[PDB]
């Protein structure tokens, strides 16, 4: 794999008018969502993680926002990074959004690592635009090789033993660690259960137990919920994107739980903010935002 | 040996850098 080449090609626009570009040759892009898809299987499927770190929320194929994100909170492995998901669809640059992410988890395998969203998932990206994109630009095979690559994301983390980290947030079938561990690679996304639950639902503050999602799909939760879980395992935070916040951030229950997203003017349609939590090694966590004019 | 999870606003530093 030539790797520093591709990942110099796809940092060549920064400072260029966003709206430019990345084409990679259909070869090269295939290796990555080979090279990445075997690295994401070797490393377990629950993320033991160490800090100190930085967590980014939903992308959305917004590279030029992503760029913004790398430029503020430095280029790996200046830092470390773990990212929740939401890197394709909505915005015109899935591409080079997931690409550039895919190149760094290659290039350096212990200190960037991805998590699966909802939107890495064939049934979904089909829908929102990554699918078109394929199409277009390439072909529909590719399509599929990074479907195949989607299916073996790793799920979760746990940073240092007290932050946990999922797209969407809890589960009713989630008691111990050990039902996350046992989920195989490759996967699809059942419709229902812990693995469809873990990237879709959402923090309530109108119900305390479990309530119906408006999605659809998968079950709030409200901050009784979040009491017991974080006593249970011995938690202090749980950290989500998976739903757009003003400031990029939001706390919920207390600041025991967190939203975060990265993805500043969401399709254009909202005026919100992109955050990034940063985190020191002493579990310090001190937030990073970008915002437009 | 296990470190606890404490914010910077928590503990008297600003929360959030602008760019
Ligand atoms: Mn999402
Ligand atoms: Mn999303």
């Amino acid at each position: 794999l030539n790797l520093d080449s591709i990942i110099g090609r796809l940092l060549e626009v920064q400072g260029s008018r966003p709206g430019k570009n990345v084409q990679l040759t259909e070869n090269e892009i295939r290796g990555l969502c080979l090279k990445s898809r075997e690295i994401f299987l070797s490393q377990p499927i629950l993320l033991e993680l160490e800090a100190p770190l930085k967590i980014c929320g939903d992308i959305h194929g917004q590279y030029y926002d992503l760029l913004r994100l790398f430029e503020y909170g430095g280029f790996p492995p200046e830092s470390n990074y773990l990212f929740l998901g939401d890197y394709v669809d909505r915005g015109k640059q899935s591409l080079e959004t997931i690409c550039l992410l895919l190149a760094y988890k290659i290039r350096y395998p212990e200190n960037f690592f991805l998590l699966r969203g909802n939107h890495e998932c064939a049934s979904i990206n089909r829908i929102y635009g990554f699918y078109d994109e394929c199409k277009r630009r390439y072909n529909i095979k590719l399509w599929k090789t990074f479907t195949d690559c989607f299916n073996c994301l790793p799920i979760a983390a746990i940073v240092d033993e007290k932050i946990f980290c999922c797209h969407g947030g809890l589960s009713p079938d989630l008691q111990s660690m050990e039902q996350i561990r046992r989920i195989m690679r490759p996967t699809d996304v059942p419709d229902q259960g812990l693995l469809c639950d873990l990237l879709w639902s959402d923090p309530d503050k109108d119900v305390q137990g479990w309530g119906e999602n408006d999605r659809g799909v998968s079950f709030t939760f409200g901050a009784e919920v979040v009491a017991k879980f974080l006593h249970k395992h011995d938690l202090d935070l749980i950290c989500r994107a998976h739903q757009v916040v003003e400031d990029g951030y939001e706390f919920f229950a207390k600041r025991q739980l967190v939203t975060l997203f990265s993805a500043p003017n969401y399709c254009g349609e909202f005026d919100n903010a992109g955050a990034m939590m940063s985190v020191d090694e002493t579990l310090m966590c001190s937030f990073q935002i970008l915002k437009p004019a | 040996v296990k470190k606890r999870v404490s914010f910077a606003d928590n503990q008297g530093l600003a929360l959030t850098m602008v760019k």
